[PDB]
């Protein structure tokens, strides 16, 4: 089961992750049963 | 598998049912007929198999779009979401005390 949590927030910073605290809430739980060991991003 | 094989060697068809509660809505349910909801009264409630006894009242809690039921420090259900109505209900244990 592939659980996907997420969180969106406005920011004003061009360097790196802003420092602070915020929690990510679950949004999806896919019953895939697909074994995973690698991933990649697409822009 | 020959038809003359001993019953210990004869073919047997096997089906295994496994039940699963996920971090997702419960979509498999039994045929038990549902009933109307009663509030501000002591009742024996069964919400999607979450069974108990108490008084159901309108809550001011804020469940997230996914949350189905709350809990208390005792690990007892403190509130729930009605499967048929997107509302949150507080469970107060039925009044009791020494006599
Ligand atoms: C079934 O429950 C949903 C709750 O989201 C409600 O919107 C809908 O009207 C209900 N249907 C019937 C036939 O009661």
């Amino acid at each position: 089961y592939f659980k996907i949590y997420s969180k969106h927030t406005p920011i004003n910073l061009v360097r790196d992750l802003p420092q602070g605290f915020s929690a990510l809430e679950p949004l999806v739980d896919l019953p895939i049963g697909i074994n995973i060991t690698r991933f990649q991003t697409l822009l | 598998f020959q038809p003359t094989n001993g019953v210990g060697y004869q073919p047997y068809r096997v089906v295994v049912l496994s039940f699963e509660l996920l971090h997702a809505p419960a979509t498999v349910c039994g045929p038990k007929k549902s009933t109307n909801l009663v509030k501000n009264k002591c009742v024996n409630f069964n919400f999607n198999g979450l069974t108990g006894t108490g008084v159901l009242t309108e809550s001011n809690k804020k469940f997230l779009p996914f949350q189905q039921f709350g809990r208390d420090i005792a690990d007892t259900t403190d509130a729930v979401r009605d499967p048929q109505t997107l509302e949150i209900l507080d469970i107060t244990p039925c009044s009791f005390g020494g006599v």
